[PDB]
RNA sequence: GUGGGGUAACGGCCCACCAAGCCGAAGAUCGGUACGGGCCGUGAGAGCGGGAGCCCGGAGAUGGACACUGAGACACGGGUCCA
RNA sequence: AGUGGUGGCCACUAUUAUUGGGCCUAAAGCGGCCGUAGCCGGGCCCGUAAGUCCCUGGCGAAAUCCCACGGCUCAACCGUGGGGCUCGCUGGGGAUACUGCGGGCCUUGGGACCGGGAGAGGCCGGGGGUACCCCCGGGGUAGGGGUGAAAUCCUAUAAUCCCGGGGGGACCGCCAGUGGCGAAGGCGCCCGGCUGGAACGGGUCCGACGGUGAGCGCGGAAGGCCAGGGGAGCGAACCGGAUUAGAUACCCGGGUAGUCCUGGCUGUAAAGGAUGCGGGCUAGGUGUCGGGCGAGCUUCGAGCUCGCCCGGUGCCGUAGGGAAGCCGUUAAGCCCGCCGCCUGGGGAGUACGGCCGCAAGGCUGAAACUUAAAGGAAUUGGCGGGGGAGCACUACAAGGGGUGGAGCGUGCGGU
RNA sequence: GGUCAGGUCGAGCCCGGGCUCCGUGAGGGGGGAGAAGUCGUAACAAGGUAACCGUAGGGGAACCUACGGCUCGAUCACCUCCU
RNA sequence: UAACUUCGGGAGAAGGGGUGCCUGCGGGUGCGUAACCCGCAGGUCGCAGUGACUAGGGGGGCCCGACUGUUUAAUAAAAA
């Protein structure tokens, strides 16, 4: 069936990018989804996005600036520390200086730069580049 | 996947797939149980004394050619038949029988052998506890017997 | 396993005792009686099957109330 | 949709309707659809049936979308209106109907004989029965000591 | 070749359970 | 479970009575191997491998059994006894 | 002041894959399903704060380890200070995105409802013809049969041949299509009843009931095993004949179990798409089957066709993937959850034990020893009683002479 | 300290069974090596009999035939794909 | 309680332990303590408690016939 969902919303965007697509249409449709959006739409690297509330099935309309080359979920959805954050951006990742590992604290979702100024992390959620 | 216990309390099923699978390795499974051991005369040690029942000789394989001077030794550790290859040069001068012979393996226990040989996998160092290597060699002592 | 056998002991051979066991297993069975739709079918007799409950005693085969020769009688038709 | 359970092929492409603003096209009001659904039952119609009678004769887009809600009962549609008046069965019509199947193919599997293919499928029912009463008994839909056995669904049936 | 490995440890089989059979 | 004995003392430790429970596939039970730890060896890490001098705690003193004196031994150069 | 050897361990070895590996063809998908334990869960809200993050404080002996400085000529080392130590345990305060749980809620997943429709789905009964065979009668002589050639063989009160009649078993050429149905193994004469499943349009119904699934359970071609019946043709074994040196074989004449049916029993497959199951997502084009829908044509019947739409089977091909061949909405594409499985080759699917089976077998399943390869794809070449095409007179045919006979001449082997 | 009655701790010896490992025995089976001997010509091209497979019987051996499957199948193998 | 097994059996395998008498209780049947049956505890004697009488020694391998039965009334009861 569908599980993991937020996993699959972020590979249904990769493919379109690999593509060069101008949009995507996102079936899933949560809470999840719109706070992801703010922190990509702030760093800039997804440009506008449209929510349509329906309760038929709930729909996204992305722009793609084609910025996020990959962009995809945790297998274990694992716990992460503070000092811990570094530890996972080197190891997994290509990226050092993209600020974005994605977790998830008591606020929302944060960035990897966001996480550390707020002091707080959580259950890593995910990885954007 | 395709495959794994990715879950968060699946673990032990993750855990317990690699373990059965490590076994697939024989040097794996030899190591732990003490196969290795028992299998070797020498009983995982570097060398072993024995006294030389016969000198015998052993023949080459297909590709090769070669009569290669042999000991059959019965060993004084323990009391159990080795095949152990004997070098020199004229070889059988230098080697003595029913005088006390030390052998070593040679190679690893890879199973393997060189062509000349059809199962040979040890090496004599030593007879009267003077090496032979050193009667090989003509820079540190030249041939005695 | 034994069925019934294990009365006769390990005696006779193992294939005919085998056989007896299943045969008269199903043999003591009740078994259809279209007559009441009440059922303690035995056999009182050679070839006679007789319904306890009724009082009706009918002919049938060595095992069941009815024949499998009876019936090829019924399926060809008039 | 798509799922595969006895099949090699997908399911049917069929949506509800989303006419998710009131009815106005419709010149009947809710009283008198009510009041069409108890004769309807009474007749003899089951409830599935009485909602399909409703969509065509009365125009409504949906059952769900003219009458949700008027009782404080999840996914008030029908049976639950049905249920407060004691016109329903507390095991659900789906249920009743499942189970109904599932004794007569015991019947014909006997009569005649050397069925491959109906006996896979009265495995494959009864199989069915178990894990959907199994969630079923917990909700309350079923009493908690209620059982799926095949005994007590001829029961029901007889 | 494939018919005979199988056969032969058919044989093999048969033949141990014979000396099995007739020395316990 | 209940009562009791005995111990420095809790305790099916031992005992009488009363009950039929207790344990198990998240691996019981059985066979087999092994002093454990700080650490150590290796490897960028993850991990793998190890328990040696040395320090820490337990165990032993030809094999087994046994008491006495002492806060403390059932006693490593003490006794009794059996092999 | 060591160098070198052997033995072992760790790195090299993503050859144990968490970092960091796979399963069309290299080793690897379970014949398929079912549903248990277990793992995993759509959207929206709410309670708890168990998981999860933060802070403080108790503590994780010394030594070992790093950094710093000092001492011993120097350094190793040791002192001292700082930092860190297997670091697995404890208590209180806070936060609530994410997860767990209790409650409420919603139709998006799942199951369920109704109507037209197709079908070699299953069970039963009836029935037709073609062709073979047997027997009766007629007709009609000398060979028939068989093969690459043969032979065995068969035939004279008559076989083969040709007609008419009756009986019997078995099966369904055409129909038949790159076609249709079923979970899978699989399923084809025609008619009727009984019965299971499916695509689809209309979501009418329950409201997260969901996904996966170790174990368990179940079906399982052919042949086999057991009983009974049936037996026309076919044909392991078998008995001749040929071929062949001999045939052990291809070939031919006879021929038994069996093939057929029912009851019962066992369980295997290159049981293949060598491609586990469920979902989302990722260029298209064309044909085809069935449904929905709007038309045109119309024999006025969806008969012939087009497009949109829904599902399935095919061909070509993008992004991408792959060692390559290929694959490409039917993925070997991008993701997630779960199961099954592999980690060089031979020994060996053996041994031993247990377990199942009536047997045959099945399941599980080693070690000593030995080896520098085993394997996959493609490239090029040679080759092939493999296919297609074509030339040659140092080819073959046609034609003319000659050698091998004899004697001699000459050379060689041998002597 | 004597001797003895009652009770407890209680080795050592003996007897039988269970479990687990090691050594070993006529004779027998296959395996890896050897150089030379012996028979056939099976497989690899279609190897002159395309091959594999499950099952069943038989063969001196490589093997053969029956049935069903499969092509990782020979071939211009031409309802058709192939042609 | 073993080999073996047609799962019935082998089996009373093999091998170990208790058993008298007196004194006080319990369960079971009954009927009102009458009539009975089956256990328990304490005391206790001998060389010995089934003390007499009564009363199987056990185990394996090989051959044959499967078995139970029958045979030379009256030398032969068997592999017939």
């Amino acid at each position: 069936t569908l599980l993991d969902p937020l996993a699959n919303a972020l590979s249904h965007i990769t493919n379109s990018e690999r593509v060069g697509k101008r949009e995507v249409y996102i079936k899933p449709a949560s809470k999840l989804i719109g706070e992801v959006l703010r922190v990509m739409q702030k760093y800039g690297y997804i440009g506008e996005f449209e929510f349509i509330d329906d309760g038929r099935a709930g729909v996204y309309r992305v722009q793609l600036l084609g910025r996020i080359n990959k962009a995809g979920a945790i297998k274990p959805r694992f716990p992460v520390k503070v000092s811990e954050f570094e530890k996972w951006e080197k190891r997994f990742l290509p990226a050092f200086e993209f600020g974005i590992l994605i977790v998830s604290t008591s606020q929302g979702v944060m960035s990897h730069k966001e996480a550390i100024e707020k002091g707080i992390g959580g259950r890593l959620i995910a990885y954007v580049y | 996947g395709k495959k794994a216990p990715n879950g968060e309390f699946a673990g032990r099923k993750l855990k317990l797939k690699r373990k059965k699978f490590r076994w697939s390795d024989i040097r794996y499974k030899r190591r732990v149980l003490r196969l290795k051991e028992k299998s070797d005369p020498l009983e995982g040690a570097p060398q072993a004394r024995g006294i030389v029942l016969e000198k015998i000789a052993v023949e080459a394989k297909q590709p090769n050619s070669g009569m290669r001077k042999a000991v059959r030794v019965q060993l004084i550790k323990n009391g159990k038949v080795v095949t152990a290859f004997c070098p020199g040069d004229g070889a059988i001068k230098f080697i003595d029988e029913h005088d006390e012979v030390i052998i070593e393996g040679i190679g690893g226990p890879k199973g393997g052998s060189m062509g000349d040989i059809p199962g040979i996998r040890y090496k004599v160092v030593k007879v009267n506890r003077v090496s032979l290597k050193e009667l090989v060699k003509g820079r540190k002592e030249k041939p005695r017997r | 396993k034994v069925g019934s056998a294990g009365r006769f002991g390990a005696r006779y051979g193992l294939k005919i005792r085998r056989r007896v066991a299943a045969v008269e297993a199903k043999m003591r069975q009740k078994h259809t009686c279209p007559v009441c739709g009440r059922k303690a079918v035995k056999r009182i007799s050679t070839g006679i099957w007789q319904c306890q409950k009724c009082g009706a005693t009918f002919a049938g085969g060595a095992y069941l109330p009815v024949t499998p020769a009876g019936k090829a009688v019924r399926r060809i038709t008039e | 949709m798509a799922r595969m359970h006895a099949r090699k092929r997908g399911k049917s492409g069929s949506k509800r309707p989303p006419r998710t603003a009131p009815p106005i096209w419709v010149e009947y009001t809710v009283e008198e659809i009510e009041n069409l659904v108890v004769k309807l039952r009474k007749e003899g119609y089951s409830t599935a049936m009485i909602g399909t009678i409703l969509r065509d004769q009365y125009g409504i887009p949906s059952v769900k979308l003219f009458k949700d809600p008027d009782n404080p009962n999840r996914n008030l549609t029908i049976t639950r209106i049905l249920e407060k008046h004691g016109l329903a069965p507390e095991i659900p019509e789906d249920l009743m109907f499942l189970i109904r199947r599932a004794v007569n193919l015991r019947k014909h599997l006997e009569q005649h004989p050397k069925d491959l293919h109906s006996m896979r499928g009265l495995q494959l029912i009864e199989s069915k029965i178990r894990r959907l009463v199994k969630y079923y008994k917990r909700k309350g839909k079923l009493p908690k000591n209620w059982r799926y056995d095949p005994e007590t669904a001829k029961l029901l049936v007889r | 070749m494939r018919w005979k490995w199988i056969k032969k440890r058919i044989r093999r089989l048969k033949r141990q359970r014979k000396k099995e059979r007739g020395l316990i």
